[PDB]
């Protein structure tokens, strides 16, 4: 029951037949999940954890990198992983849903293997990820550092249909998100305003959301949605809203988290991603990797 | 993930010219740039060259376009620096370093933001 490092293996529901590409390369490097798991369960026992310095996270990804790159050389959508820990070793589960990703957490438990994941690579929104019990979580590895990342942790769901290219948020869903967010962002923002604004360069992944459906590259325009200002009260102004995408040569999700930074009397944020070590780090924040 | 060392840093007189050697230990898929930084003492790290792993479409910062020449051999896990023509000013660390893009629209190198490094090597002009 010390932290350690240790090489990961994976488990997935995978079906041999299946020629979906996942099913195809899971089957053959990962094992069956064991079917009836398996908590044990601790409180007043506090442990340190890091979502931004954990070894679980390069495992995977490496795994998805090795997983497209087989792929590529038709069938695709993700499957959800877990990730086990090998005799000798076990996962710590942080429960504690207030968790900031970062530091002491007073409520853990001990599982082997991590819940289904799927390997859902995209900029801007995390798609189809788990939610946060409770309130909207805010994550950094140093807000004082605006060059590192912000990971917003939905507590509410918001729906997606790109299809063709065009996609669509409920507006009445998505101003109540922003509201929550910069309120949430105003905790840790005193006296200064908060802005949104689209990303403003770089990469085509990184400046419009990005993602991939049924094989095909969707870039997505996402001026309209980062287009909102939020003082004391709180208002987003764009042109439900519609974002124009561009495909390469239909599918309906769940947007359940974000990826901002913030510019160096007010505090604008923008839209991020890129490194895809964050859709990671925004479903393994609850796992630790400890050697008994 | 894949496991960057370069090599070939050092000290050379003005004007003179110096060849970098970054080999990745791990392996490249094909959505994959390759590109190198520096730092200068009291300057921040910059951006240099970036190479397309596929395509081998290139980019230079402006300061170093017609000097130095980024180039990689697929075979050997490699990308290189030639640099020629070398002024005090391009004193600097160099890093090696790489960025998966699977969600890339074209062939072109990214000139930001990479994500795997190398511990960096040594580069000094003497005026
Ligand atoms: C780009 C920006 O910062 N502000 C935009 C504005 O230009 C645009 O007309 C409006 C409707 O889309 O949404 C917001
Ligand atoms: C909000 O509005 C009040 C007046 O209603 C003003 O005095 C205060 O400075 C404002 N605070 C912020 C953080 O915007
Ligand atoms: C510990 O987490 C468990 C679930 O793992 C939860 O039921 C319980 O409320 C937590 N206890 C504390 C002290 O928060
Ligand atoms: C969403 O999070 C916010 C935190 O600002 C909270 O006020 C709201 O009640 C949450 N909604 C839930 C728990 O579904
Ligand atoms: C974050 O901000 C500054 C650099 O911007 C750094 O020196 C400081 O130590 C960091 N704070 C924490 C607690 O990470
Ligand atoms: C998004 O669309 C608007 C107009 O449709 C345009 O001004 C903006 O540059 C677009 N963003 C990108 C970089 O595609
Ligand atoms: C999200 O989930 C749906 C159904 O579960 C799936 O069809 C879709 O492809 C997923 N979205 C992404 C981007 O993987
Ligand atoms: C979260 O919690 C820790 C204390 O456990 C605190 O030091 C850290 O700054 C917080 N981070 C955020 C952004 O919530």
């Amino acid at each position: 029951w010390k932290e350690a490092k240790t090489t990961l293996f994976c488990a997935s529901d995978a079906k041999a037949y299946e020629k979906e590409v996942h099913n195809v390369w899971a089957t053959h490097a990962c094992v069956p999940t064991d079917p009836n798991p398996q908590e044990m369960v601790l409180a007043n026992v506090t442990e340190n954890f890091n979502m931004w310095k954990n070894d679980m996270v390069e495992q995977m990804h490496e795994d998805i990198i090795s997983l497209w790159d087989e792929s590529l050389k038709v069938s695709f959508d993700p499957i959800p992983l877990h990730y086990c820990a090998p005799a000798g070793f076990a996962i710590l589960k942080c429960n504690n849903k207030t968790f900031n990703g970062t530091g002491p957490c007073r409520n853990v438990s001990t599982v082997q293997c991590t819940h289904g994941i799927k390997p859902v690579v995209s900029t801007q929104l995390l798609l189809n990820g788990s939610l946060a019990e409770e309130e909207i979580i805010i994550r950094s590895e140093n807000l004082t550092n605006n060059a590192k990342t912000i990971i917003v942790h939905l507590n509410e769901s918001v729906n997606i249909v790109c299809t063709r290219a065009h996609c669509n948020i409920n507006e009445s869903k998505w101003n109540n998100t922003l509201q929550k967010v910069g309120e949430e962002l105003a905790k840790h923002f005193p006296s200064k305003t908060i802005k949104f604004e689209p990303s403003s360069g770089g990469d085509l992944e990184i400046t419009t959301h990005s993602f991939n459906c049924r094989g095909e590259f969707f870039y997505c325009n996402t001026s309209d949605l980062f287009n909102g200002t939020y003082r004391n009260g709180t208002y987003n102004h764009t042109g439900t809203i519609t974002l124009q995408c561009k495909i390469k040569q239909t599918c309906n999700s769940n947007i359940t988290g974000l990826l901002l930074l913030r510019d160096g009397d007010t505090e604008t944020f923008r839209p991020g991603g890129g490194d895809m070590r964050d859709n990671w780090r925004s479903e393994l924040y609850k796992y630790k990797v400890v050697e008994i | 993930a894949v496991q960057l060392q370069e090599s070939g840093g050092g000290l050379v007189q003005a004007g003179g010219s110096l060849r970098l050697s970054c080999t990745a230990s791990g392996r490249i898929s094909s959505s994959y740039d390759m590109g190198w930084f520096r730092q200068a003492p009291g300057k921040e790290r910059e951006f240099v060259a970036a190479i397309s792993w596929s395509g081998g479409t290139t980019d230079y910062a402006d300061s170093v376009k017609g000097r130095f020449a980024i180039s990689k051999d697929n075979a050997k896990n490699a990308v290189y620096l030639q640099m020629n023509s070398l002024k005090p000013e391009d004193t600097a660390v160099y890093y090696c370093a790489a960025k998966w893009r699977p969600l890339r629209y074209s062939d072109y190198p990214s000139n930001s933001d990479y994500y795997d490094w190398g511990q960096g090597t040594q580069v000094t002009v003497s005026s």
